[PDB]
């Protein structure tokens, strides 16, 4: 997951249907969610993760 | 004539972006060509080795690995040139690649090379000129299978980089000379280097070592010296290149680097 | 530093060649000018002959030509020496002595001359 | 030929007082590399002579600080600042510009 | 076969004609090129290594072959390209005394990198004691003499294999064919032939 080349240079990385304990640390149904930290705020989507998760840079932010 | 005579401290730095190499023999303009073969990684563990002689053996071998990415910002007169082998005795073939002001002269033979083996320069009073010997480098050199000679390589701020690789029987060895303003040894952005002498060798290599010029004092048998190089390790590792309308490769990315690295 | 070793001091009648010889250990011969002088018993030391770095290689007294013969072996990096037609006032103490041949750096040399590292003396005795 | 004259030829000196030696040239001693040549030895009895100075006033290694150099073109002076029990012997002025190299008849230093 | 001979062919045209001219090789077996193709394309890192094996050892060399000679002598890469050439030598290497001057590595503790030589005389440790470079039980010298006697039939007299070794299109090439140049013509529709490249 990231922003243009042109916004930032971080990333977050989505291990797909994977726990976190077989691999910034969040769980999602879609998977691991390593380099987002969640936000209890809802916003638009602007870059999908998968089950209700999506992913903004604000660093970048999952909600 | 061997003694053990250079000390050799030696301390960490970072690649940044340097090592890229043409990986074959074809021009290719504004393109992204993708290859896969022994680069050094971006970003790596590069060692600095400092080589000291003052006016006990205390310089230690290197192994070869895959490949070496050498680099020396210091003059060309001092460094002159390597070594290449496994045992560097008269048991097993050996290689050595020696640079003076005139030419380059490169051995495959059975060299019985010294412990701490150098070039040294002393005044010929029947030649009557300084001339260089090798006797310090090797005690013999029998049954000698390769020769050739060349248009030397080490040549005049200056920063010297040359990439050596072992692949099935030839030694490829790809050199770029840069002028780095003051700063940084190692500096930012791309250099890459050209393809300058693939030789027919054929041996095996796993260590090797660097070969230094030392001067008589004339006035503690040897002039005080001192180097600075670079050394770091090739890795079978995929690149992708940017060659611009020049055909010069003038960006590139590691994939493995970072995650993003391997979206690009 | 260049050290210099000598061989054992002899006696012989008059009439025949000596072979006298200098070793130099710690520098090689060929970076070295190399140089001999006699010195009689209460007389002041004179010279037999050196080597030359420029204008020609080897040097010998006026006095001594035709006699005295140097040479140089490079592989055991010694200095012999011969002279030849022996006289009873021949009875004296030889020096070897030796300097550097150039001073300076490659880049930057010049031509030297002098007597700087002596060795020991061996004793010429010509007698019956 | 180049012909020298050493002066004094015996100099009685007594315990720490310096001592000047003369030795002067017929010929002048400029060479063609720009600096003269000159070299002063020192012998003692039973053992060779050594390198005392060098080109006037540079000094060789090991040699100490209590002697010293001066003069030029045809005139040069050694003097040795402290006389000891190990400064006994004869001492001598040589050139090394015009072949052939020519010797002084050398200088007896004493205690007593 | 353990010090195989490694001769490099750079700077020359080739003509490979002479070689079908005169012939006493039995075994004349071409990978990546057709035989009759030799004289129609340039080369360059070409190479004839040559060694001395058994009769049933000539099929042995080759990529991905089985063998003593392929993994502990002797070791081709899987992609290489090039031509094999085995012919018998009862006539010359060979003694009615037996002929014991060519030697083989018959034991060793690793396989072998492709085109790579190995001249060391070691021990090999074959069991679980150690042989402390001493021969006894269970420790035999590597290096075992061949048998070539002129009585035995084919299959087990003495063949000689040359290996001839090349690159194709990805170096300057200094081996090329017997043909004449052409005058260059622009800007005009013609088939060229560039170093082998048509
Ligand atoms: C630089 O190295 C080359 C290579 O050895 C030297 O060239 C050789 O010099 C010797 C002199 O003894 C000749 O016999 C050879 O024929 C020369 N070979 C070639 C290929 O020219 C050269 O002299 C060296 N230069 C300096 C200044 O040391
Ligand atoms: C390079 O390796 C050394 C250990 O050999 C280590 O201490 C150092 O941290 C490494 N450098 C970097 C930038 O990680
Ligand atoms: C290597 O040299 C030695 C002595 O010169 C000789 O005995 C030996 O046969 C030589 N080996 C080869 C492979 O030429
Ligand atoms: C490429 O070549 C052109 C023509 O020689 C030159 O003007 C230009 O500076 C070169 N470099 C780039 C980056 O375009
Ligand atoms: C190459 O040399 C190294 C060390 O000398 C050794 O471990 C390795 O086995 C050698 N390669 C082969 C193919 O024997």
């Amino acid at each position: 997951i990231t922003p243009g080349t042109n916004t930032s240079n971080q990333v977050a990385v989505l291990y797909q249907g994977v726990n976190c304990t077989e691999v910034n640390v969040f769980q999602t149904r879609a998977g691991c969610l390593i380099g987002a930290e969640y936000v209890n705020n809802s916003y638009e989507c602007d870059i999908p993760i998968g089950a209700g998760i999506c992913a903004s840079y604000q660093s970048i932010i999952a909600y | 004539q061997c003694v053990n005579l250079i000390t050799r401290t030696q301390s960490y730095t970072n690649s940044f972006t340097r090592g890229v190499y043409y990986p074959d023999k074809v021009f290719r303009s504004s393109v992204l060509h993708s290859t896969q073969d022994l680069f050094l990684p971006f970003f790596s563990n590069v060692t600095w080795f400092h080589a000291i002689h003052v006016s006990r053996f205390d310089n230690p071998v290197l192994p070869f690995n895959d490949g070496v990415y050498f680099a020396s910002t210091e003059k060309s007169n001092i460094i002159r040139g390597w070594i290449f082998g496994t045992t560097l005795d008269s048991k097993t073939q050996s290689l050595l690649i020696v640079n003076n002001a005139t030419n380059v002269v490169i051995k495959v033979c059975e060299f019985q090379f010294c412990n701490d083996p150098f070039l040294d320069v002393y005044y010929h009073k029947n030649n009557k000129s300084w001339m260089e010997s090798e006797f310090r480098v090797y005690s013999s050199a029998n049954n000698c299978t390769f020769e050739y000679v060349s248009q030397p390589f080490l040549m005049d701020k200056n920063l010297r980089e040359f990439v050596f690789k072992n692949i099935d029987g030839y030694f490829k060895i790809y050199s770029k000379h840069t002028p780095i303003n003051l700063g940084r040894d190692l500096p930012q952005g791309f250099s890459a280097l050209e393809p300058l002498v693939d030789l027919p060798i054929g041996i095996n290599i796993t260590r090797f070592q660097t070969l230094l010029a030392l001067h008589r004092s004339y006035l503690s048998g040897w002039t005080a010296g001192a180097a600075a190089y670079y050394v770091g390790y090739l890795q079978p590792r995929t690149f992708l290149l940017k060659y611009n309308e020049n055909g010069t490769i003038t960006d590139a990315v590691d994939c493995a680097l970072d995650p993003l690295s391997e979206t690009k | 530093e260049v050290q210099l070793v000598e061989s054992g001091a002899e006696v012989k009648k008059p009439g025949a060649s000596v072979k006298v010889s200098c070793k130099v250990s710690g520098y090689t011969l060929t970076e070295l000018s190399m140089h001999w002088v006699r010195q009689a018993p209460g007389k002041g030391l004179e010279w037999m002959g050196g080597f030359d770095p420029e204008d020609g290689e080897t040097m010998y007294a006026q006095k001594f030509q035709g006699r005295v013969t140097m040479t140089e072996d490079t592989s055991t990096d010694t200095a012999y020496m011969e002279l030849s037609s022996l006289r009873s006032e021949d009875t004296a103490v030889y020096y070897c002595a030796t300097s550097t041949a150039v001073a300076g750096t490659p880049d930057l040399f010049d031509y030297y001359y002098g007597m700087d590292v002596w060795g020991q003396g061996t004793t010429v005795t010509v007698s019956s | 030929e180049i012909v020298m004259t050493q002066s004094p030829l015996s100099s009685p000196v007594t315990l720490g007082q310096p001592a000047s030696i003369s030795c002067r040239s017929s010929q002048s001693l400029v060479h063609s590399d720009g600096n003269t040549y000159l070299s002063w030895l020192q012998q003692r009895p039973g053992q060779p002579p050594r390198l005392l100075i060098y080109k006037i006033s540079n000094r060789f290694s090991g040699v100490p600080d209590r002697f010293s150099g001066s003069g030029a073109g045809t005139d040069f002076t050694l003097k040795i600042s402290r006389v000891e029990a190990e400064d006994v012997g004869v001492y001598y002025c040589t050139q090394a510009t015009q072949f052939p190299y020519t010797f002084g008849q050398g200088t007896k230093v004493d205690i007593k | 076969v353990y010090a195989w001979n490694r001769k490099r062919i750079s700077n020359c045209v080739a003509d490979y004609s002479v070689l079908y001219n005169f012939a006493p090789f039995f075994a004349f077996k071409c990978y990546g090129v057709s035989p009759t193709k030799l004289n129609d394309l340039c080369f360059t890192n070409v190479y004839a290594d040559s060694f001395v094996i058994r009769g049933n050892e000539v099929s042995q060399i080759a990529p991905g072959q089985t063998g003593n000679i392929a993994d502990y002598n002797y070791k081709l890469p899987d992609d290489f390209t090039g031509c094999v050439i085995a012919w018998n030598s009862n006539k010359l290497d060979s003694k009615v005394g037996g002929n014991y001057n060519y030697l083989y590595r018959l034991f060793r503790k690793s396989n072998l990198k492709p085109f790579e030589r190995d001249i060391s005389t070691e021990i090999y440790q074959a069991g679980n004691k150690p042989c402390n470079g001493v021969a006894g039980f269970n420790c035999y010298f590597p290096l075992r003499s061949y048998g070539f006697r002129p009585t035995y039939g084919v299959g087990h007299q003495p063949y000689r294999v040359v290996v001839l070794s090349f690159e194709l299109l990805h170096a300057p090439a200094t081996v090329c064919g017997p043909k004449k140049s052409t005058n260059l013509v622009k800007n005009k529709c013609v088939n060229f032939n560039f170093n082998g490249l048509t």
